[PDB]
RNA sequence: AGGUUCGAAGACGAUCAGAUACCGUCGUAGUUCCGACCAUAAACGAUGCCGACCGGCGAUGCGGCGGCGUUAUUCCCAUGACCCGCCGGGCAGCUUCCGGGAAACCAAAGUCUUUGGGUUCCGGGGGGAGUAUGGUUGCAAAGCUGAAACUUAAAGGAAUUGACGG
């Protein structure tokens, strides 16, 4: 976006600090090295955050390119985005994919979860390196969320920000979801989403099993 | 040792427009790959290139634009007729509708269709189409 | 193509990359056709109509379609000079 | 009586796509065979080329199966090739013929010199591989023929070339590979880069975009 | 036969075919 | 591999008449042995007298008896 | 058909490697080509710990260890079940086995 | 032991519980006999079979999804999953511990010298990565 | 990547080159001046010396041969001449 | 010259149907050094040399250049041991649909029908045969150079499936 309303924000930039964003990993990919700013004497890669929000937003541009809402598919296999990609599809009238990926979803057209796509959004190309290459061969261009040290094998749009964090992860998907929402005609831009970041998030089963029942406590005492 | 500076211009070209760079760095520079990027240039199967200046044989810098095949060279630089251009030009060349061959000849570095088109030979220097 | 008539004996005629200018051929499934919608001037909305690119199977296979996509954008102006 | 499962396929049967040049220029690929003679109806010719008989050893002495090697198209610049092995040879053949249906490239014709009516041979020289056998196809003028062998000279005649010199080298025995490495030389022909296609090329709605408002109602 | 032994009576047939020659 | 100077054809000459004495029909047809070996001596057909009718018991996979004479 | 990359050796930069002989035949075998295996083995096994340390006169003794670098020729080695054959790409991994330390 | 079930009493119970879940139940006999009408088994041995193993699936259906799915089941869990949504942020944070050069990416972004934003020490040693091979 | 800018590369990617591999050879050493204590005479010298230098006026030496570039001896200042 | 160990030949004892061997006990030449020969090895990376270009990564050896910090001494710099990098020359490794190849595999075995950077050696189906003869070198053993008649439809390479394995 080179205009002045499609600008970052200071609320932006402090949701992207508060749950990293910006913090890699201590390896460097020779195509992520123009991402990069510069790597602290921690050895954590710091990426640009002015270059990641340029990508979300190239990213936001191509889904809502799209005439079809359900004909982009965003997946994930890692349950530290699982939630986030079926929120997204909730917001968006995407078709998620959560967890396991039946290879040949996009190749054999003879297994029920057989559909083409015209828009991939991956959260790890590491972690899904096989639908990444199934989209080769059925022209299924592809936006990943690539970390400091993923691959950039057949990708187009990679945001350059994390693929570690929970927070992070639902963060930015939060991110795409209010930017394509915001770029179609959903949204006023003025005031902020009634959507909670949080919502996106994924959390541990370990906190998911004690966290209602503290807070039903404090309700009834 | 480097024996033929314009065998080593031609192939780093090749080697860079198969990997798809946008520009390539040939090292030592010479006034006949200078004339022969010239041609190709006017052809318009390069586009600008550059000649960096240090006080040595210069570098060039060529711009490719991504419509170039195969810019080999015929290094042993024998003695063509115009009798016998044509048989060069089916060994060499993939059609009759496309691509050039260069010779050096007496009226300068050009193409063969140009050293027909003013009846002479020369020292045939290499190909590209 | 287009003898010596003018008539264009050519049933189709192939798309080119735009990232490095390599003809698509029909069998070539790794390819991809992408679309950028940009956004009007004001209130940054989708405004109906897009800017279409090109990349080919060996570019966007050997990993580099991320940095053609992204010239391709500085150079049509949807990525900002400042980049 | 065809009821597809493809968003190209339902395109195909409701006459949104005119011709598989459409297809071809987006390079979509072809999963169904009803796709290709909605098009080429009554045009497209069939050939079996060799019935290889392999067989894999087991406890039982020998395993036998048979492996159909296809060539199909219309005389006109759509050709294909397709191999397919079965425990049956006419089940073979019915694979192979369906492979091939689904491996039709077109083929780019061009002239010798001095383009004066339709194009008849190969636009210049290319070069097929397969195996260690190398094809190459060489521009022949007017009225010369296809000279080769056998088996690329009828993939030659099935694609439409009418005139042709070629050159092999390699194990040519090996018929599957000398018809494969016939048949790339064949699909490279639009994929070598010629002065011609220079121009700036101008994109056009895909298929599937252009329809997108039939595929949601249609292919629910 | 082992190459290697084949080497080893090629050697003594030569030796016996030099024997018989010095001794004509 | 191989040398592609302006001046170096006596090399290349020489190197071809050299490795041309390796194939077989090559050195059969310009060394003289094979024919000073050969019973026609060079001649497509050739006249003589029967000595003696004789059998030859064909090779190994086959079984019979090929009628010959010696000459 | 090279089996190895390495030929089975660590043999990269030099020319030739002294021999040793194999700790259980005598086999000539290439240093860098032989199986080593350095045992620290306990001086006194695990039944007789507890004797000798009831035997002891010192309040607290320290057994000793036995520590011996064997070498191993690979037919030894093999037959011994030090090293066992490994599928082709089981083969390319120079990871040693786990010490099952838990 | 020997009890393990087959693919033909497991696919026939996934299927009759993905099809007839509203009418099925968790009682052992209520399945078996909606079974009789739901499906035309053959073998009274095999019925009985295919509704022990409805049973457990259901009874583990009560708790948690399972591989067998049921388009209700995916409503319940997205209406239910967007739940905990928290008073206050987990992303809101009065301060936020930022690095110097991270301070000096944010002024090059013109965002820096934000009141939020607190630098801390930068760390000294240079000690990550760990050794090289084993010890 | 693709588009690398070989005809203006930064000063950071030009000083990290090797000598010879840069766009224009430049040379990686520089003259100094160097006043050795208890005198007025500033000595011009090489910073890649491959002898003793020294002060005609003071009896000290100035610089000791090593490996890559001279050693200045303790509390003599230097400066740099026009980069 | 010197000869401890080991150990061709050899003896003996075993083992075995036989056992001129594998195993054991001895044990000659040799194994060690000096001088003079010999010029061969699966002398292997079974892979010419010089040169140019064509991916990524983490290491390692040497040299040089920078940098937070820890350490060694002393009152401070250097200067050594670590830590993070960069450059160049190396021995290598991992990964890659660069590309190649019959494949195994190879960043060289790539840049090869889109065939030409320079140059040396060398192969032409399998045997006969590294044989015969001639020459030459050597004290010898042998080394170098090196055919033919005749014979044969295959011999080979890489992978696959099976069958089998003390
Ligand atoms: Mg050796
Ligand atoms: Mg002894
Ligand atoms: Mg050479
Ligand atoms: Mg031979
Ligand atoms: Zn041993």
């Amino acid at each position: 976006g080179a205009l002045d309303v499609l600008q970052m924000k200071e609320e932006d930039v402090l949701k992207f600090l508060a749950a990293g964003t910006h913090l890699g990993g201590t390896n460097l990919d020779f195509q992520m090295e123009q991402y990069i700013y510069k790597r602290k004497s921690d050895g954590i890669y710091i990426i640009n955050l002015k270059r990641t929000w340029e990508k979300l937003l190239l990213a936001a541009r191509a889904i809502v390119a799209i005439e079809n809402p359900a004909d982009v598919s965003v997946i994930s296999s890692r349950n530290t985005g699982q939630r986030a990609v079926l929120k997204f599809a909730a917001a968006t009238g995407a078709t998620p994919i959560a967890g396991r990926f039946t290879p040949g979803t996009f190749t054999n057209q003879i297994q029920a979860a057989f559909r083409e796509p015209r828009l991939l959004v991956v959260t790890d190309p590491r972690a899904d390196h096989q639908p990444l290459t199934e989209a080769s061969y059925v022209n299924l261009p592809t936006i990943a969320l690539c970390n400091t040290d993923s691959p950039l094998r057949y990708v187009d749009i990679a945001i350059p920000c994390n693929n570690k964090g929970a927070h992070s992860v639902g963060l930015m998907w939060w991110m795409l979801a209010r930017e394509v929402l915001r770029m179609r005609g959903t949204i006023s831009r003025e005031h902020p989403w009634e959507v909670m970041p949080d919502l996106y998030f994924y959390r541990d089963p370990e906190e998911i099993e004690k966290e209602e029942q503290a807070a039903a406590e404090k309700a009834v005492t | 040792v480097r024996m033929n500076v314009l065998a080593d211009a031609l192939k780093s070209i090749n080697n860079a427009e198969k990997r798809g760079k946008r520009q390539v760095l040939i090292r030592p520079c010479s006034k006949v790959i200078v004339r022969f990027l010239t041609v190709m240039m006017k052809h318009g199967y390069i586009g600008e290139f550059e000649i960096i200046d240090d006080h040595r044989a210069g570098k060039i810098v060529v711009n490719l634009t991504g419509r170039l095949n195969k810019c080999g060279v015929i290094s042993p630089r024998f003695d063509v007729q115009l009798k016998d251009l044509e048989k060069w030009q089916n060994n060499l060349l993939p059609s009759r509708q496309f691509g050039f061959i260069v010779l050096t000849t007496s009226a300068g570095i050009m193409d063969h269709e140009e050293a027909r088109r003013k009846h002479t030979g020369g020292k045939i220097l290499g190909f590209f189409f | 193509m287009q003898n010596d008539a003018g008539e264009f004996v050519d049933l189709y005629v192939p798309r080119k990359c735009s990232a490095s200018n390599r003809i698509i051929g029909a069998k070539d499934h790794a390819s991809i056709q992408m679309n950028v919608a940009e956004v009007d001037k004001v209130t940054g909305r989708f405004n109906g109509q897009f800017k279409t690119y090109a990349i080919c199977g060996a570019i966007r296979r050997m990993g580099e379609s991320d940095d053609s996509i992204l010239r391709l954008a500085k150079a049509d102006g949807i990525v900002s000079k400042n980049f | 009586e065809w009821m597809p499962v493809t968003k190209l396929g339902r395109l195909v049967k409701d006459m949104k796509i005119k011709s598989l040049e459409e297809i071809y220029l987006f390079s979509l690929p072809i999963k169904e065979s009803e796709i290709i003679d909605f098009f080429l109806g009554a045009s497209l010719k069939d050939e079996v080329l060799k019935i290889m008989p392999v067989q894999k050893q087991t406890r039982a002495g020998q395993r036998t199966r048979f492996k159909a090697f296809v060539a199909i198209g219309d005389y006109n610049g759509h050709v294909g090739l397709g191999v397919k092995c079965s425990k049956e040879v006419a089940t073979a053949i019915r694979g192979a013929i369906i492979l091939a249906k689904l491996s039709i490239v077109p083929v780019r014709r061009g002239y010798w010199g001095n383009k004066i009516g339709k194009p008849h041979t190969v636009p210049c020289k290319v070069t097929g591989r397969c195996g260690s056998v190398l094809v190459r196809l060489i521009p022949a003028p007017r009225g010369t023929g296809i000279v080769s062998a056998p088996v690329p000279k009828k993939l030659l005649m099935m694609a439409g070339i009418d005139d042709c010199y070629t050159s092999a080298r390699g194990c040519t025995a090996t018929l599957g590979n000398f018809a494969k490495a016939t048949f790339d030389a064949i699909s490279k022909t639009y994929s070598y880069l010629t002065p011609d296609l220079w121009k700036e090329t101008v994109f056009t709605k895909s298929p599937y975009q252009e329809f997108t408002d039939h595929l949601v109602k249609t292919h629910t | 036969m082992r190459a290697k032994w084949r080497k080893k009576r090629m050697r003594r047939l030569k030796r016996k075919r030099r024997k018989m020659r010095q001794r004509s | 591999g191989k040398c592609r100077g302006l001046r170096t054809a006596r090399k290349l000459r020489s190197h071809r008449r050299d490795q041309k004495w390796h194939d077989k029909q090559y050195k059969k047809a310009h060394l003289g042995t094979a024919l000073k070996a050969n019973p026609f001596g060079g001649a497509s057909h050739a006249k003589g007298i029967v000595l003696e009718k004789v059998g030859v018991e064909a090779k190994q996979p086959n079984s019979a008896i090929r009628k010959c004479v010696r000459v | 058909t090279k089996k190895r990359r390495n030929n089975g050796r660590a043999k990269k930069g030099r020319g030739h490697v002294q021999p040793i002989r194999c700790t259980n035949c005598a086999r000539c075998v290439p240093k860098d080509k032989a199986i080593k295996k350095f045992v620290i083995r306990n001086i006194v096994e695990a039944a007789a710990v507890r004797d000798i340390s009831e035997a002891s006169v010192f309040d607290a003794y320290v057994l000793p260890k036995l520590y011996v670098k064997l070498h191993y020729c690979v037919s030894c080695a093999i037959h011994s079940k030090v090293v066992r054959n490994r599928s082709r790409e089981a083969r390319k991994d120079r990871t040693p086995p786990p010490r099952f330390r838990p | 032991m020997g009890r393990v079930r087959t693919k033909t009493v497991k696919k026939a119970a996934r299927v009759i519980i993905e099809k007839y879940y509203t009418r099925l139940g968790n009682d052992f006999h209520t399945n078996k006999r909606v079974c009789e009408e739901i499906a035309i088994i053959p073998s009274k041995k095999l019925r009985n079979k295919i509704a022990g193993y409805v049973t457990h699936l259901m009874k583990r259906i009560q708790r948690g999804p399972v591989r067998g799915i049921s388009i209700k089941l995916q409503e319940e869990e997205r209406e239910r999953r967007d739940n905990y949504v928290p008073e206050v942020s987990a992303l809101d944070q009065e301060i936020i511990e930022v690095d110097p050069d991270t301070k000096e990416m944010l002024k090059l972004l013109d965002f820096g010298s934000l009141s939020n934003l607190q630098v801390t020490q930068p760390t000294v040693g240079m000690n990550f990565k760990t050794p090289r091979g084993p010890v | 990547p693709l588009a690398k800018d070989l005809l203006h590369p930064s000063p950071e990617e030009e000083k990290r080159k090797h000598k010879k591999k840069r766009l224009v050879q430049s040379p990686n050493s520089y003259f100094m001046d160097v006043k050795c204590p208890g005198c007025y005479k500033i000595t011009t010298v090489f910073s890649h010396a491959q002898t003793v230098v020294l002060c005609v006026g003071c009896s000290t030496v100035l610089c000791q041969p090593t490996g890559g570039k001279a050693r200045l001896t303790e509390g003599c200042s230097f400066r740099r001449k026009q980069h």
